[PDB]
């Protein structure tokens, strides 16, 4: 048969909340995560605003496995602990068993330890300095690889990369892997580290916001008029995807089914999106789902141009038939490799708890967003169908539509 | 704090162990746990802390805790 | 039913050459392509010796599309150019067509251009002096978006790392795209860059060879019982996976079908490998494949432990019925990201002119590979299965068998 | 004055629309990242340096080589 894949479990470290607990008080109350940066300032960048991980993880996690630890593996590895427990999996159900995998990568491991590697070489010290270590924390697999060691995975485990629609891809890829009857459960997702060493050249292109620095929680507006760029923000999320009928069989939790994934590339610009692509994707995850869409989680990302191509791209979909939009991303800021899993475990937790969160900061709507029903005061609704969008950098887009049982 | 506990203090944070296990006779690999890539970065913290460079034939030879205090005892 | 994939091109720059038909002749003949290396030995590292990409890469690529690339998506790029001729593709029947995509990875990025762009923030200029490009030169999936774009993917695109089972992960995830009935060609493989801000930090952990750096030709010895490390080495490479009935739709011409695809994870020791997840990786890629295994393309890579560790996992497997083995890295070094796809390549080059490169520098077989058949000179055989394995750092594990159309 | 050389090499042109009125935009195709480009290109040849709010006014190629007659 075709082989449904449903989730089970979530675990998310964001910028509005430690545990799906505290995102949830967030989402509800709209409020910000973005916060004054002194290390983006000292630095010499013109942004000084970010949407940071308010935790310390100094010795939150074992030493002999933190040992080979950045800090997109750490929030991946906090957010794959709380999955575990939320599906209720018994490590005796989840590890050593090869019908069980880990699908979960970052933007681009760790620039932080990369220039940490390169300042110990030239210095006086020479090898000496540099560390057995730098190696695993600063790979692009760093993620997969430092997660499946200690939670004994035995089945498929790689990193995937597409700039900002990477953990997006990661969850489609688990959902394939479940289809072709090769694994009964992946874990999905994906973290990010946020450091000076990877904000100043997204800086350096002018994509920051650095006109809001005195007021941080104003910075990430998205569909507003007076939008000037995105805020970084880093952190992790996982959520665990499995085969229904393995999921029926344990008496699992279910939250949704993912009744569509799309994938395409737009193969025309490399830093502007043309539009055609994002059709293409979003019409490939509504083939064969028959009740409609009830809420959209956009990719909104606060910027002057690549806010509008998504618009005029939602409004070829649907036409008249336009459902209720929010962006998220005004409150938490772009997570790049984590933004992918942890929107998709916000519009869950619509789903879950029948509310629409709201797209703050909008105080005057551009007039090429009039007509849609985009979401500005928390709603209570009774939502059946979600999904969400991820575009990339290169022209890759993603995109999953998720309904209850 | 002496030389003798001072090294003690490094190999505790280093592996991971109480500083009670951390007595002389002890080995890194078989009594410690240490793998091959800890016995490397051990030999980084004592060469951070004692402001002292050990040549690499001589860092192999370095195995248990008496043997790491003889040498920063002996330099 | 289920869908088939068959390789109709393939496209490689690697250190034994700059195209199938120089590697085709170091195959053949054994030439070591490791070299010795001035720049090494400058930063101060203990090992001098790398296996580099003998080509001059200046002009060869437009203004306009080199400017967002870094040398590991050179390297992919200049393979991709080499891939689509030879599978007799033009512009017309892969450009804009939402049926062909691209999935091509690399090891981590380029910490060559992020630390370049790092030392520029701290410099006097500041963020004036960081420039506009080094983002997609250091990101992880630069080699799939610097290619997308030139070559007007509208397919799936994104990027797969797996430590040193990178591309050949991104091969096998190509296969299931066509499986899944989602694309008719999708572009797999990788690239690597080669400079000492990558090199210096595995020489820290000491998986370097380091007592060889007079005879560079003789450093990466495989299955010798004098070894002590791998050799670094980069480059490109790029094949054309396809479907079956489109193939043969348009007359294509057809080196092998993917008659199998492992992949598993240790989950035990994250720097030693186990030997179990090899077994299970192997056993699952040889699962609905009736025709014995000729040539077996090992991992190996001339580490002091993992060298025997695989041999065992081989031992398993194939019990009394053991494969000609070789491990090509003796000459060609260790291409990290790149290695699968180049691995992969050199096994369809050997299947489709019938012979199997040798594994050289083995002067001293070590113990426990005797009963194996260890191939140290070129033999010239007709072969109808093969089989390359690749392993990576977190236990994990990539595996795939090509076999002839018959 | 070699401005000439510099820009085609950066646009991707063989120089040979270079007028006082060529936009860099709709005459030579430059992307956005390429004006910031065009920008840095110039300092290497000459050590000068041009403030931020001045060099989004800047956008004409006349313009490039008197500035560099006069510095
Ligand atoms: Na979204
Ligand atoms: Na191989």
């Amino acid at each position: 048969v075709s082989k449904r894949a449903v989730i089970t479990g979530l675990g998310i470290v964001s910028s509005i909340g430690n545990n799906q607990q505290e995102v949830l008080a967030s989402l509800r109350e709209g409020r910000s995560g973005i916060t004054f940066s002194q290390e983006l300032k000292d630095s010499g960048m013109r942004s000084h605003v970010w949407g940071n991980v308010k935790l310390d993880t100094t010795g939150l996690i074992d030493r002999k496995v933190v040992r080979f630890m950045s800090d997109a593996s750490i929030y991946a590895f906090l957010s794959m602990e709380q999955a575990i427990a939320d599906a209720g999996l018994s490590p005796e159900a989840y590890q050593n068993n090869p019908r069980v995998g880990l699908i979960a990568g970052s933007g681009g491991g760790s620039p932080r330890f990369q220039v940490f590697g390169a300042d110990a070489m030239r210095g006086p010290r020479g090898l000496k300095a540099v560390g057995p270590y730098v190696v695993t924390k600063a790979m692009a697999s760093g993620v997969s690889a430092c997660l499946a060691t200690p939670f004994k995975i035995h089945g498929v485990n790689y990193s995937i990369s597409s700039a900002c629609a990477t953990s997006a891809h990661c969850i489609g890829n688990a959902v394939e892997q479940i289809q072709l009857g090769k694994q009964d459960i992946v874990f999905a997702g994906g973290g990010e580290e946020l450091c000076w060493e990877m904000a100043c050249e997204f800086d350096a292109m002018g994509a920051l916001s650095t006109k809001y620095n005195d007021t941080p929680e104003k910075a990430s507006r998205t569909y507003d008029a007076h939008r000037d760029g995105f805020v970084i923000a880093g952190g992790g999320g996982m959520v665990v995807v499995e085969e229904l009928e393995h999921a029926l069989a344990r008496g699992a939790h279910i939250y949704a089914e993912i009744v569509g994934y799309g994938a395409t590339s737009d193969g025309a610009d490399m830093v502007a999106p043309s539009g055609e692509g994002a059709v293409r994707c979003m019409k490939m995850a509504m083939h064969g789902v028959d009740t409609p869409i009830d809420y959209l989680n956009s990719h909104g990302t606060s910027t002057p141009v690549g806010d509008v191509k998504e618009l005029a791209a939602i409004r070829e979909v649907f036409g008249d038939k336009s459902p209720a939009i929010s962006a998220t991303k005004a409150m938490t800021g772009h997570s790049l490799g984590a933004a992918g899993v942890q929107e998709a475990i916000y519009s869950l937790l619509m789903l879950e708890h029948g509310f629409i969160a709201p797209s703050i900061n909008i105080e005057e709507l551009d007039e090429q967003a009039a007509g849609l029903n985009i979401v500005t005061e928390t709603t209570d609704r009774e939502l059946t169908t979600v999904m969400s969008n991820s575009f990339g950098f290169g022209g890759t887009n993603a995109t999953l539509v998720m309904r209850k049982l | 704090s002496t030389i003798e506990e001072r090294v003690k203090k490094i190999i505790g944070e280093q592996l991971g162990v109480k500083q009670e296990e951390v007595t002389n006779n002890a080995s890194f690999v078989e009594d410690l746990g240490a793998d091959s890539l800890d016995t490397v970065e051990l030999v980084m913290a004592l060469e951070e802390e004692f402001d002292t460079e050990i040549p690499d034939e001589e860092a192999e030879k370095i195995t248990t805790v008496q043997a790491a205090i003889d040498y920063i005892n002996g330099h």
